[PDB]
């Protein structure tokens, strides 16, 4: 409801903007995390998508790119960057991006740390090259770029383990 | 020195001990003169198997030439205590602690090797002291007595005065012996 | 669709052996198909995807069962490796060339193409890279597929065609030799290695396929499946095992048996193949010895052909040739008949 | 929070695409009711939780009830409505049909 | 002490005891004094090595100036009940109870060394007490020594009377003389 | 950004992304400042042998050396209208301000 | 031999070159025989941060 | 090598294997199964197209 | 950002029920609702 209410300020008659405010669902597996985001997309006008954090991985290495999640949101927008920038993502299994237990940082992290460190700007908001389909980053110079400030984030996980530390 | 055996399983490799392989197998080898401490190891291996699954069958591999009375007590006792059946396989032999331990098993679940040798005999005790000390450590060892002939009679199915006569002094068994005197059920000679 | 009798009818005489999960196939996959059928789905209640999972021996028939289904039933079918896979890096790219093959079959249609029945193999291995998991989960929920039509060397990003997996059928063979030690540990004697444990592995092998029957999620856990990934194959097939005198069976009684291939090739040549009782058995014991249950049988009657095959053209007036249990085995030569 | 006992016996008929619907649909289509009884349904849950399975399991538990009347259904001729009872989750008793 | 040493597989880097590397490939070491202890642990690495594979064969070392025969006993059970055949190797020497579980080892897997020296007596015993216990232990031990030699005579195929007469002192054998006897088949001079 | 050769986006798009803002004017885009979010992240973790390549890490900051104190960079003409005749732009960052910007997490426990 | 659509070379061109050697009768040409060496070459391979993309 | 290699035994009766017998490339490639051939990186599909194999 | 985190738990229950709710011209915290013990008061 917020979402779109933001989405109705574009008038701006004030200065002030309506900053977003994202979700972090944290409950244990088979409770309907997942269903919750596929039974948004319903009735949800704006673009809504779906992804895996446990194959993002961190940049300038074989796993993934974080950036490849605007790709699929793209994909249900039409390729349309106006309408995309007011979508919905959801982040599943975000608990195995977790920092291993007294790592040194030798290892350099690349599934876990790695990932969270992209993520914090694409979140709060910047423009993010996109590569228009099914490409690797590159010199390429077709590249689509996608604002995230107003694409709201739904990072949901089960942090098993979470209830010894609690 | 103990050899380590690996157990491989999907989940991966782990390195145990021969002992502790086959106590995952519900075994626990009895072995040498009954004392406090051997009992107690014994106990505490019983009470995790029941707690692991209450239900499965135990073996016991007896091989000693007897021991103290009060650490034998406490293993008939935990057996009978337990829910899960405990079963006995004689090796080598089983003297007087260890046949009572052997007869103890669960009905139907009791065995012993072709070979084995089994003795029976009365309990054996002594002090010194004052004659009034004398007749309490008398009178608390005969009770002791009857009480486990009481109990090798009904494990075994004989009755109380045919064990009397035969365990006031020592008499050795054979495996085909034992299993029409009642102390054993069936003789293990092949797989 | 023919009903889940007629299905069995079909495949009793392409496979045989697997009457049982013949049958778990055959019902599952007629639900699928009448899903399908009744894919307009008007209602507000919208049915869910029951996807087999099939578990037996290594040339068992696990394969041949699912190509047989698309040939009653003309739909395109795909074959996949889960230690392609095991790779764990750029998956995405992987799994989406799963449906690029497929649609290569089907035409580059979407429609016929989700229509299509796809079969992965060697599931086991995987189970502990896990990451493989969590990705291939995601293509058993159902997610579109973006895949450039008829390849091209270059299109617009929204020129890609968009295949929705929702209403794929995938079935994840595998063969799980070890979940046998975990049924038997959960269901009889937790004793192993004691006097009184059952270590009478003789290996008969027919007490294993009633110990497979009984597989439950727990089992699957032990062995390194991820809860998720089992909640979603629900239904279960077990092949037990090829027994020898299924294997002798095999030989001669599908409907393109080795024996009539063979003779076929002869029969055109214009010399009669023949193969007595004896002979069989032969190919069926270098069968057992391989280990490789029905898959062997090619290389060891080709083997034993490939003498009079090379010879037999030079020979003239040859009016039969027949073959015996010694002329198997290697040490003599098939009797010909002019 | 974690689902319990009765909240799966809820899932799987109050939900609008609920798996009681989603089997009834599939029967009905076909021609032929089917209904699922209070003690079938306690039934499955139990099921669910004996295994560890949760949720998702629920779609195996009912496969393996179904098995063999969806095989023989569509062969058989005048079957009004099909009827699970308890007995027949845990498999020794045969599915009631109704002609 | 023992030295470890390392197992290449294809799932990395093993570090084994040398007891236990062998005991890896079907290998146990029977050493010293038989007594209860170290029987019950040959028990339990027959018995595990039944479960990995009951087809294989297992190949006992015997080296050992004898012992218990009650202890030695429980060995020579144990290994006709499991179904694979246990193969018996004489290193140094093998006295009477070492000789016992030499000569039960399976029919024509049972091996010696050619320096290797088998002595085989008769049980020996004691008893202290009074005269009627002494009865019960005497005839004890003169059962164990006819059911001693009873199984001695169907391993080596000797009459029962020449074994009866043999061992009434002890009476050392050598690796071809044992083979005369039955109480070993080969001898293993050098691998070929 | 990471090291040149590999997948990741290369140091040279920030001077790109500069013109964008300039309408591909070198002249305002040679005098304008630029911004480095996140300079912490691309660190060397602690390790001084650099036994493996850090290319998002250590290779980053070895390439941004010579672009802070002044490079010829190269980047698309205009837009990427077309590859034919590319004819790079070349942009010196002589003049061109650095603002680099991040908080470093576990720097209090080396103070 | 690459993927096609790209400057190595394509698969279809096999075809053509088998036509030429028949004088592009397709009769004669469907009873042609083709012999691809170096076959093992092309073996699939993982993933390459560097490279673009694997054509072979 | 590695799937058909039995393994050299420790004990006094097990078959010690040495390096001048250990094997060759003449009677190893003719063991080959397609499972093999697949791990070097060709398609399944592309395997079971060539039934026939001949190894040199 | 931890205050955006503070201020959405105290004004969750108003903002579901608000909207739909009639005749509400204004709204207020104290620091009761901080807390969580008192709901915010509502004017009409
Ligand atoms: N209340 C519910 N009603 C119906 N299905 C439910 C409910 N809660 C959970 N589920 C089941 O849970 C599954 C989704 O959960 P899952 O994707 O495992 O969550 P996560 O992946 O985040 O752990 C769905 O298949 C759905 O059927
Ligand atoms: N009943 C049968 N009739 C005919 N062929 C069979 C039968 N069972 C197995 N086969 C043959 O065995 C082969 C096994 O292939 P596949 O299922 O891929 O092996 P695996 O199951 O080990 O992966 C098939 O190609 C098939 O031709």
């Amino acid at each position: 409801y917020n979402h779109y209410k933001r989405l109705r300020n574009g008038d701006t008659s004030n200065g002030v903007e309506l900053g977003k405010s994202n979700i972090l669902l944290i409950g244990p597996t088979g409770s309907g995390k997942t269903l919750l985001a596929e039974t948004l997309a319903r009735l949800l006008d704006v673009p809504f998508t779906m992804a895996d954090a446990t194959t993002l991985t961190e940049a300038g290495y074989v796993g993934e790119d974080v950036e490849n999640i605007i790709q699929k949101l793209l994909q249900k927008s039409d390729y349309d960057v106006q309408k995309a920038q007011r979508g919905i993502v959801y982040i599943d299994e975000i608990d195995k991006i977790s920092r291993k237990s007294d790592n040194p940082s030798i290892t350099r992290d690349v599934s876990g740390e790695g990932v969270q460190q992209a993520l914090l700007k694409l979140i709060e908001g910047t423009v993010a090259a996109v590569p228009p389909q099914g490409g690797r980053k590159h010199p390429q110079q077709e590249f689509l770029q996608v604002d995230t400030s107003k694409i709201l984030f739904i990072c949901g996980g089960a942090f098993a383990g979470l209830d010894k530390v609690i | 020195l103990v050899p380590m055996v690996i157990e491989q399983t999907s989940r991966g490799e782990r390195s145990f001990d021969i002992y502790s392989r086959l106590l995952k197998e519900r075994v626990i080898f009895l072995t040498g003169q009954v004392e406090d401490h051997m009992a107690n190891l014994i106990v505490a291996q019983m009470l995790f198997l029941e707690a692991e699954n209450p239900e499965k069958d135990i073996y016991l591999y007896i091989n000693s030439p007897g021991g103290v009375i009060t650490a034998g007590m406490s293993i008939y006792d935990t057996m009978q205590f337990i829910k899960p059946d405990v079963s006995t396989i004689c090796m080598g032999q089983a003297a007087s602690m260890g046949a009572f331990l052997l007869t103890a098993g669960a009905k139907g679940k009791r065995f012993c090797l072709p070979n084995s040798r089994v003795m029976i005999h009365q309990p054996l005790g002594g002090y010194q002291g004052q004659a009034t000390d004398i007749e309490i450590h008398a009178r608390e060892i005969l009770k002791v007595k009857g009480r486990m002939n009481e109990l090798m009679a009904l494990h075994t199915g004989q009755s109380l005065e045919q064990i009397e006569r035969d365990t006031e002094r020592d008499r050795f068994l054979s495996a085909p012996e034992a299993v029409e005197y009642g102390l054993v059920d069936s003789i293990l000679t092949h797989r | 669709l023919p009903t889940p009798h007629e299905i069995r009818n079909h495949l009793d005489d392409y496979v045989i052996g697997q009457e049982q999960a013949k049958k778990v196939l055959a019902v599952a996959v007629y639900n699928h198909y009448k899903r399908l059928r009744n894919g307009d789905t008007s209602n507000g209640v919208e049915l869910g995807k029951s996807n087999i999972l099939l578990i037996g021996p290594t040339g068992s028939g696990k394969t041949l069962l699912a190509e047989t289904l698309a040939r009653l039933l003309d739909v395109p079918f795909t074959m996949a490796d889960a230690t392609t896979l095991t790779e764990a890096g750029y998956v995405g790219e992987d799994v989406e060339n799963i449906i690029q093959k497929l649609l290569q079959k089907s035409d580059y249609d979407v429609q016929k193409a989700q229509r299509g029945i796809v079969y992965i193999d060697e599931i086991d291995k995987i189970s502990r890279g896990e990451g493989v998991q969590q990705a291939l989960l995601k293509l058993i929920e159902g997610t579109v597929a973006a895949v450039p039509p008829q390849g091209g060397r270059k299109h617009p990003q929204q020129e890609f065609l968009q295949v929705d997996t929702s209403k794929i059928l995938f079935i994840c063979g595998g063969a799980f030799a070890g979940l046998d030690k975990v049924i038997s540990h959960r269901v009889e004697t937790g004793s192993g290695i004691g006097f009184g444990a059952t270590v009478k592995a003789k290996s008969d092998k027919a007490s294993e396929g009633e110990l497979l029957a009984q597989v439950e999620p727990e089992d699957l856990i032990k062995f390194g499946l991820i809860p998720e990934f089992i909640g979603r194959l629900p239904v279960v097939a077990t092949l037990n095992e090829l027994s020898e005198e299924a294997l002798i069976q095999i030989l001669k009684e599908p409907k393109n048996a080795l024996t009539k291939q063979y003779q076929a090739l002869f029969n055109l040549e214009g010399v009669d193949l023949e193969f007595r009782d004896e002979a069989l058995d032969a190919i069926a014991k270098k069968a057992m010895a391989r280990k490789t249950g029905a898959r062997g049988l090619r290389s060891i009657v080709e083997a034993a052909l490939l003498d009079t095959m090379y010879d037999l053209p030079s020979m003239e007036d040859v009016e039969k040739v027949v073959i015996d249990e010694s002329v198997i085995d290697g040490q003599s030569e098939p009797l010909l008949i002019y």
